[PDB]
């Protein structure tokens, strides 16, 4: 049971450019779900002022199950939806 | 008694003696399935299991009324009572109030 | 917890030490044995010559000793009165009883905290010193208060 | 904020647990000296049972109905066989694990965040302290109850208030086939559990000097 | 928090007393544990001397106590 | 002109306070247990008759042993230069004796040992034959 | 009296100018007076209720002095030791009341009194 | 010069109360053991005395787990003593397990009788060099 | 002792006390020679015997 | 309360006086909750007194 619209934290390692599609994985670092990882993808906005990550495929250890919660991401300690890159 | 019987006989008996949990309270052992509370005011311990406050102390409670009391051989006392955030006690001829949290 | 008192109200141990120091500078005897306290006052600074009449200036030191006794938390205090042998044992026993009664009534009038005040007069039955040269100038003409600080 | 509260609680609980386990390790011999178990055992290596006594019990069942009992006695834990005497370590020793995972997602940016992180760590330290004290208090209360039940069984057995355990041992010689042989089969069963006598004759009185 | 002043300073908290003990050999006045005798005869909170505040969720502004008492003074009226 | 009560120790620990508070109660209960049991049970015999004192037994010892009795009494026999004797078979459950004492005689050590053993084993001595004998409990 | 400090300062529309700020102040004063009188009314009702309780108690006492009511009566029993082999109770006594107090309809059992 | 203090000394009030209570419980439980322990007089003990003739002073390394009669007859054969029985042996054999590396035959038989207990007895006569077994009735 | 009646008891106290719907009571207690029986608000005394 | 409370004079009080014998001045620590007869027989044996019940 997870409440509708709560906030968790994770660390992603598999970096990618916004050029070609690819699966990107992050690892949940705290909270109730521990050891869980999350593969997903991205979207391209019309203007390059921000970027969000389409995160849909969550895997939890312990039991052999594969949930499909769709979620997005936010910049920690900025609380905005931009991306850490250059625009020039 | 027929299937069309109007009334059933009234049955009573000996009232129950005491609860078994009060002896563990006298020992200070919390009962299973309960949870700890917060005691403010002096030397007393409290628990809540079945919508009843259970308190182990050696003082004498005044205000809210209690349902059962158990005595040790050393002046330690255990009380089973209703849930109440406040308690009234007499310490040495002085009146004290006890604040309980976690209810 | 901010509503809870971190200290007992009206307590400063520095003030306690200050007024104890001033009491011993004034010369009235103050003694602590563990958690018990005994204070002795000579009657020459309190009463007239073998009579239970109070000097008007003595009420200042009464206020000081009441302010000291306000500090502790106790249930029972006991006052005893000692004097000299003057005419009969009956006379000085009655005088000590009356003096203890009056100072106990004044202490209850002041806002000190207790449940029990015991008052006794003994007269000249237990001299603290064999030097019985003087009368009321002899230091055994005195009043003692004893209690125990409880937690 | 909340993460600082949780990690302060974890650090305080682990710190107090290590401190109290260090104190328990330091005070060794007087601890198990005062908590003997092997002196209290019985003839045929059976753990003695556990008793409880309450006095002056009153139950208001409802209005117009009260019940008074003078002394109540309870068999709590039934006697059984044993192989080794119990110790205090299965009743009082604390678990220890240092949480060495400071996974910082809330990185300290400003000194206000650092200081509120510090005070959340402080109250978490205090919460770990009182939590460990509560656990230790429950542990020592439980082992006090266990020892009191043992000594209460000893006293009521000496006072001729309980029945002694009865155990029958049956002895057979050689047994088995031509491939397995046992020398002396000896099987003892405790037929009779201890219990409290109710008749008016078994009561024994004492008077000190 | 300054308790054993004009003395040796604080030594340790007697937890059985719930009271500080100074480096000077006396019991201090400040409290350390909450299992101590603080003469607390006044406190806040409504639905007191009753069943406590009933924790149900009600649309109206009235708040009831668990024993059946109505805490309209803790409630707001219009 | 300052004031100070005498006892000032090192600072204490709350858990040790709780331990001592439990221990005094357990000691009181056990003490009244011992008193009432002594009242209801008058003594019969003293173990000095079974094991008496003798010469070269006055060498002293301070010990701390919390294991089986056999190695301890073997060390005792080696010190006393007396011949070891064992009667009976050891049971499957070991006999565990915990001893923490200091500066007492070998006779006092052995009397404390047989008192602690009680109904599981017994100790006899024959200084005429300079032997020390441990007899097990023949039971079942 | 139950007291909780309130912490809800909220304004729908602020008073714009000095005149409406002034009427805001006087209506705050009116509400202050109304809340004071309301609390006094509640306290007075509590006083009346506890006066009712003690008056009823002393009225029963005076009526039993007047021999107008039946006294209450309670049956009590007691047994020996009881309980099973695990739990026992030494002295078990049970008090059930049987005669509730009530008025006596016969008039001749009523004793009058005369002071001095 | 430096008479150093004891290292693990109870320098706390809790520690001295704890250790004093441990002293009290040790002495009181010792007294409990003293009043509960039951002993036997050394004159009335059911123990086999040693006739200490020279034929019983031999040494052996003997391990055995089983009946008594064959072992005792073998011991009498080794010690050059005649051996006889009295009474009736039980249907269930009386089983005695012993194990020794170096022991003399007299105390070997003494521990044999100690293992035998109530159901059997042995009388040894060194004048007429015999050993005699006697079952219970 | 077992008793069947339609009245109440005051002093000795039952060990069990059942009744029917129409107003007949059956009480059971230990044997006492004297009974305190209540009826219509008033109290009378009964002397039982073997 | 003063007009309500009624008590016994010391003329007809049914309380057993102290027999003030020599041997009955011993100290004891006694806990008991049970029948009276075994307890008083134990007390008589401890005080070296003959005991009977009619």
């Amino acid at each position: 049971i997870i409440k509708t619209g709560d906030i968790m934290f994770a660390v992603l390692d598999t970096s990618v450019n916004s050029d070609e599609p690819g699966p990107i994985l992050a690892t949940i670092v705290t909270g109730k779900l521990k050891g869980s990882k999350l593969i997903g993808s991205f979207n391209l906005p019309s203007n390059a002022d921000k970027m969000v990550i389409t995160f849909n495929t969550m895997s939890i250890p312990g039991a052999e199950k594969t949930i499909s919660i769709s979620a997005y991401a936010i910049d920690p300690n900025t609380a905005r939806t931009a991306l850490a890159s250059r625009t020039n | 008694y027929g299937p069309n019987a109007k009334s059933m006989p009234t049955e009573e008996g000996i009232p129950p003696s005491a609860n078994d949990l009060l002896l563990h309270v006298l020992e200070g052992v919390p009962p299973p399935g309960s949870r700890r509370l917060v005691v403010s005011g002096g030397d007393a311990r409290a628990w809540l299991s079945n919508e009843k406050m259970y308190v182990r102390t050696n003082l004498t409670i005044l205000s809210p009324g209690w349902l059962a009391s158990m005595t040790s051989a050393d002046g330690t006392h255990a009380y089973e009572m209703q849930k109440s955030p406040v308690l009234l006690v007499s310490w040495h001829g002085k009146v004290m109030q006890l604040k309980v949290e976690g209810l | 917890v901010p509503k809870l008192p971190c200290r007992v109200d009206g307590a400063c141990d520095a003030t306690i030490i200050k007024m104890m120091t001033d009491l011993n500078k004034k010369g009235i005897k103050v003694a602590s044995v563990g958690q018990n306290y005994l204070i002795s006052i000579p009657a020459s600074a309190l009463f007239a010559d073998q009579s239970p009449r109070l000097n008007w200036a003595s009420y200042s030191l009464l206020n000081e000793i009441a302010a000291f006794l306000k500090q502790f938390r106790k249930i029972a205090i006991t006052v005893t009165s000692y004097s000299s042998k003057y005419v009969s044992v009956k006379r000085e026993r009655a005088l000590t009883l009356a003096r203890s009664r009056v100072v106990s009534e004044y202490l209850w009038s002041q806002g000190v905290d207790s449940r029990i005040i015991f008052t006794q007069g003994l007269g000249s039955d237990k001299p603290i010193t064999s030097y019985t040269l003087g009368g009321d100038r002899s230091p055994n003409a005195r009043v003692e208060i004893t209690f125990r600080r409880a937690v | 904020k909340e993460t600082a509260l949780s990690v302060g609680a974890q650090a305080g609980l682990a710190w107090r647990a290590k401190i109290i386990d260090e104190q328990l390790n330091k005070q060794a011999r007087n601890l198990d000296a005062i908590y003997d178990f092997n002196s209290l055992v019985l003839e045929h290596n059976i753990l003695p049972p556990v008793l409880l006594e309450g006095r002056n019990t009153l139950n208001l069942a409802d209005a117009q109905s009260i019940r008074i009992s003078d002394r109540t006695y309870k068999v709590a834990k039934q006697a059984h066989f044993i192989t080794t005497p119990p110790t205090w370590r299965q009743y009082l020793w604390m678990d220890y694990v240092k949480p060495e995972a400071p996974n910082v997602t809330l990185l300290p940016k400003t000194k206000a965040e650092k200081e509120i992180w510090c005070i959340y760590t402080e109250r978490g330290w205090k919460n770990g302290i009182d939590q460990a004290n509560t656990i230790l208090e429950e542990n020592i209360a439980r082992i006090k109850e266990d020892f009191g039940g043992m000594i209460l069984y000893r006293k009521l057995l000496a006072m001729n208030m309980v029945s002694p355990p009865y155990v029958s041992h049956t002895d057979l010689g050689v047994t088995g086939d031509g491939s397995e042989i046992h020398i002396d089969d000896r099987v003892l069963r405790i037929t009779a559990l201890p219990e409290l006598n109710v008749n008016s004759a078994e009561w024994r009185a004492a008077v000190a000097k | 928090d300054g308790c054993c002043s004009k003395m040796g300073g604080i030594n340790y908290c007697d937890s059985s007393a719930g009271r500080l003990v100074c480096n000077n050999g006396f019991y201090s006045t400040c409290y350390c544990t909450r299992h101590a005798v603080m003469d607390l005869q006044f406190l806040m909170g409504c639905c007191l001397w009753h069943g406590g505040v009933y924790p149900q969720l009600n649309s109206s502004g009235l708040v009831v106590c668990n024993d059946g008492y109505v805490s309209e003074e803790c409630s707001l009226q219009k | 002109m300052k004031f100070k009560k005498p006892p000032i120790n090192n600072p204490s620990d709350d858990a040790t306070i709780k331990l001592a508070e439990a221990a005094v109660s357990v000691s009181d209960s056990m003490l009244e247990m011992a008193k009432v049991e002594k009242v209801i049970t008058p003594p019969s015999k003293d173990n000095t008759l079974t094991i008496p004192n003798a010469y070269n037994l006055q060498a002293r010892a301070s010990v701390d042993w919390s294991g089986p009795i056999e190695e301890l009494t073997a060390r005792i026999a080696k010190a006393a230069h007396f011949r070891f004797r064992v009667l009976g078979k050891s049971p499957s459950v070991p006999v565990l004796i915990s001893i923490s004492t200091k500066d007492e005689s070998l006779a006092e050590i052995l009397r404390d040992i047989d008192y602690q053993a009680g109904k599981k084993a017994s100790i006899h001595v024959y200084p005429n034959s300079q032997v020390v004998e441990l007899r097990y409990a023949k039971i079942y």
